[PDB]
C-alpha cells in the first residue's frame, strides 16, 4: 500500500484544492498528487490507511483507478495520468461545443460512476467538472473521490458544486451521499448552459452565505432551448436545498437512460 | 505635500525607463508570500536594474476573458499617488498573469500586525489617514473601488510610507477569482453579503473591521470572551451568518482613545447608509487628533522588525 522513493516526479501540472499534482513515474504514465496536509498524527493516519484500502479495490471503467501512497518523500497520492482534458476545460476554457446526445451521455457516464462509488458506499466529497476527465474525447473518468481525511473542518477549492449544508458546516458530517448528488446537478447545469452557476454574481462572499442560508440557488432559466424536459426536471430533483428531497444515483441513471431513449 | 509630489516623480522616471516587460527579464531573488490564488516574488529586472515586487496568478479560465484582464489591468498605469502601490506593468506569460509593482520592504500589515502583536492607537491614527486618502484617491479621480480592503493589502516600507494595493481595477479578475480559491475568513460587509451595493460603504465597513484587528491583535468575528479578552474558530459561513445577524465588533472600554473608539464605530454600523462616509472620517476628531500628532513611523515600523531608518 506504501511506496517508499521508487517513485519518480516530472513536471508540475497545478494545484487544486487539497495537494498539487505533477506529472509522475509509479510506471508508465502515472500522475502523482502532493497533498496539503502534510504532518500527519499518527491518529490521523491510521484513518488515511484504511480509506486508501477501501480505494484499492475501486475498479469501474468510468472511475480512475487509485494505485497507492508514498510517504517517505512527502505524504503523496498516485493515480494514473488522464491524456484527456477535464470537463471544466471543454466547457469553460476551450468552449468545445457538443450536441444535445453526448452532452447527455456525459451525464450518464457519469452518473454510472457516482452509482458504483454509491454502490460500494464511497461518498465523493469533490465532484466538479473539474474532477470528470474526457478521456481520448469519448469516455469519462472521475477521479479526486474519497479521501476525506487529506481534506481537514475548513473549506477550500471552489463553493460553486457544494450543496447548502456542505457550506453551512453545522452538521456532524455534511456530505452524504445526497451532498454528491446536490454536486452531479450543478454539474447537469454546467453541461444544459455551458455556463458555471452564478454567473450574475461575482462577490465570492456573497455566494456562500447566500447559498449557505437558502436564499440563492442556480438559475435554470439560462438552460439552452435544445434541453429535454425530463433533463431539466432531474436537474432541479438533484440541486434541492434540504438534502432529503434528493434523489440518489439509481433512480438518477434510470431517468437519464429513459431520457436519452425517447431522443429524435 | 511637497514630498509626495518629489517621490512620485522620481518613481515615474525610473519607471519611464522600464520599457516593455517580458519574463526572460526578470531573475527571482526571494519570496514575498502568497495567499488564495497568486504568489509574489521579489525578483530583479535586468535590462533597467530594478527591483521589483511580482505577483503571478494562475487561473483556469477562457483566452477572451484572461486577454480581458491584462487589458483592465492596464488602468493601473494612470493610478499613481503617494497612498497606492507603485505601478510598473502586467501582463501575460506560461500559464501566469504577471502584476509587478514597486517592492515594500515593511511587507503587509498583516504579517508587521503578526510581529507586533498589536498596533498602537498611535499607529493606526497614520495608517487610517492613508487608506482614506487613497480610497479617496481611487473614488475621486477613478471612480473605482477597493473591494478588498484588509491589512493583507496595506503596506508599508522603511520610508514610513503607508500605500493601499490589490485593489479593484479589474472586474473580470474579481469574477475570476470568485470561481475558485475559498478562504477562511471575511472582511465583507453585511451589506454586500446580503447583496446589496452601497458603493464606497463597502470599503469603510472593511477598514473598521482592519482597524479593531490590528489594534487588538485579533480578527475580530467573533469578539472574545471575557477570560480571552483578558490578555491585553469558525468555518467561514458562520462567520458570514455571525457578520449578518449579530451585532458589530468594538474596541474595549478604556485601554483606546474614545475618539478612535467613536471611530471605528462609526465605521462599523451594519447599516450602509448611517455608517460614516469618506468626506465625515476625513474630519472625524481621532483623525484630526492623529494628524497633528507627529509620530516616528518609519522608526516604529524598522523596530518592529529590523535596522532603523
Ligand atoms: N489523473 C490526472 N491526470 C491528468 N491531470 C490531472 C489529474 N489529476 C489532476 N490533474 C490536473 O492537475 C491539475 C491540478 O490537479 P487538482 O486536481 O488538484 O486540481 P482540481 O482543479 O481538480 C481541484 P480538486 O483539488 O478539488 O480536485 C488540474 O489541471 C488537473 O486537471
Ligand atoms: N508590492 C509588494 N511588496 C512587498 N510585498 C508584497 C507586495 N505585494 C504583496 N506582497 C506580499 O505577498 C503577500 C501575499 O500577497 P497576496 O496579495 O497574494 O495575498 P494576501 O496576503 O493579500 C491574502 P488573499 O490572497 O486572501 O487576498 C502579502 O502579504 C505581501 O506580504
Ligand atoms: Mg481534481
Ligand atoms: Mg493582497
Amino acid at each position: 500500500e506504501i511506496p517508499d522513493g521508487q517513485i519518480t516526479v516530472g513536471q508540475r501540472i497545478g494545484s487544486g484544492s487539497f495537494g498539487t499534482v505533477y506529472k509522475g513515474k509509479w510506471h508508465g504514465d502515472v500522475a502523482v498528487k502532493m497533498l496539503n496536509v502534510t504532518a500527519p498524527t499518527p491518529q490521523q493516519l491510521q484513518a488515511f490507511k484504511n480509506e486508501v484500502g477501501v480505494l484499492r479495490k475501486t475498479r469501474h471503467v468510468n472511475i480512475l483507478l487509485f494505485m497507492g501512497y508514498s510517504t517517505k518523500p512527502q505524504l503523496a497520492i498516485v493515480t494514473q495520468w488522464c491524456e484527456g482534458s477535464s470537463l471544466y476545460h471543454h466547457l469553460h476554457i476551450i468552449e468545445t461545443k457538443f450536441e444535445m446526445i453526448k452532452l447527455i451521455d456525459i451525464a450518464r457516464q457519469t452518473a454510472q460512476g457516482m452509482d458504483y462509488l454509491h454502490a460500494k458506499s464511497i461518498i465523493h466529497r469533490d465532484l466538479k467538472s473539474n474532477n470528470i476527465f474526457l478521456h481520448e474525447d469519448l469516455t469519462v473518468k472521475i477521479g479526486d473521490f474519497g479521501l476525506a481525511t487529506v481534506k481537514s473542518e475548513q473549506l477550500s477549492g471552489s463553493i460553486l458544486w457544494m450543496a447548502p449544508e456542505v457550506i453551512r458546516m453545522q452538521d456532524k458530517n455534511p456530505y452524504s451521499f445526497q451532498s454528491d448528488v446536490y454536486a452531479f446537478g450543478i454539474v447537469l447545469y454546467e453541461l444544459m448552459t455551458g455556463q458555471l452557476p452564478y454567473s450574475n454574481i461575482n462577490n465570492r462572499d456573497q455566494i456562500i452565505f447566500m447559498v449557505g442560508r437558502g436564499y440563492l440557488s442556480p438559475d435554470l432559466s439560462k438552460v439552452r432551448s435544445n434541453c429535454p424536459k425530463a433533463m431539466k426536471r432531474l436537474m432541479a430533483e438533484c440541486l434541492k436545498k434540504k438534502r432529503d428531497e434528493r434523489p440518489l444515483f439509481p433512480q438518477i441513471l434510470a431517468s437519464i437512460e429513459l431520457l436519452a431513449r425517447s431522443l429524435p | 505635500d511637497e514630498q509626495q509630489r518629489k517621490r512620485l516623480e522620481a518613481f515615474l522616471t525610473q519607471k519611464q525607463k522600464v520599457g516593455e516587460l517580458k519574463d526572460d527579464d526578470f531573475e527571482k531573488i526571494s519570496e514575498l508570500g502568497a495567499g488564495n490564488g497568486g504568489v509574489v516574488f521579489k525578483v530583479s529586472h535586468k535590462p533597467s536594474g530594478l527591483v521589483m515586487a511580482r505577483k503571478l496568478i494562475h487561473l483556469e479560465i477562457k483566452p477572451a476573458i484572461r486577454n480581458q484582464i491584462i487589458r483592465e489591468l492596464q488602468v493601473l498605469h494612470e493610478c499613481n499617488s503617494p497612498y497606492i502601490v507603485g505601478f510598473y506593468g502586467a501582463f501575460y506569460s506560461d500559464g501566469e498573469i504577471s502584476i509587478c509593482m514597486e517592492h515594500m520592504d515593511g511587507g503587509s500589515l498583516d504579517q508587521v500586525l503578526k510581529k507586533a502583536g498589536r498596533i498602537p492607537e498611535q499607529i493606526l491614527g497614520k495608517v487610517s489617514i492613508a487608506v482614506i486618502k487613497g480610497l479617496t484617491y481611487l473614488r475621486e479621480k477613478h471612480k473605482i473601488m477597493h473591494r478588498d480592503v484588509k491589512p493583507s493589502n496595506i503596506l508599508v516600507n522603511s520610508r514610513g510610507e503607508i500605500k493601499l494595493c490589490d485593489f479593484g481595477v479589474s472586474g473580470q479578475l474579481i469574477d475570476s477569482m470568485a470561481n475558485s480559491f475559498v478562504g477562511t475568513r471575511s472582511y465583507m460587509s453585511p451589506e454586500r453579503l446580503q447583496g446589496t451595493h452601497y458603493s464606497v460603504q463597502s470599503d469603510i465597513w472593511s477598514m473598521g473591521l482592519s482597524l479593531v484587528e490590528m489594534a487588538v491583535g485579533r480578527y475580530p468575528i467573533p469578539p472574545p470572551d471575557a477570560k480571552e479578552l483578558e490578555l491585553m474558530p469558525m468555518a467561514i459561513f458562520e462567520l458570514l451568518d455571525y457578520i449578518v445577524n449579530e451585532p458589530p465588533p468594538k474596541l474595549p472600554s478604556g485601554v483606546f482613545s474614545l475618539e478612535f473608539q467613536d471611530f471605528v464605530n462609526k465605521c462599523l454600523i451594519k447599516n450602509p447608509a448611517e455608517r460614516a462616509d469618506l468626506k465625515q472620517l476625513m474630519v472625524h476628531a481621532f483623525i484630526k487628533r492623529s494628524d497633528a500628532e507627529e509620530v516616528d513611523f518609519a522608526g516604529w515600523l524598522c523596530s518592529t522588525i529590523g535596522l532603523n531608518q
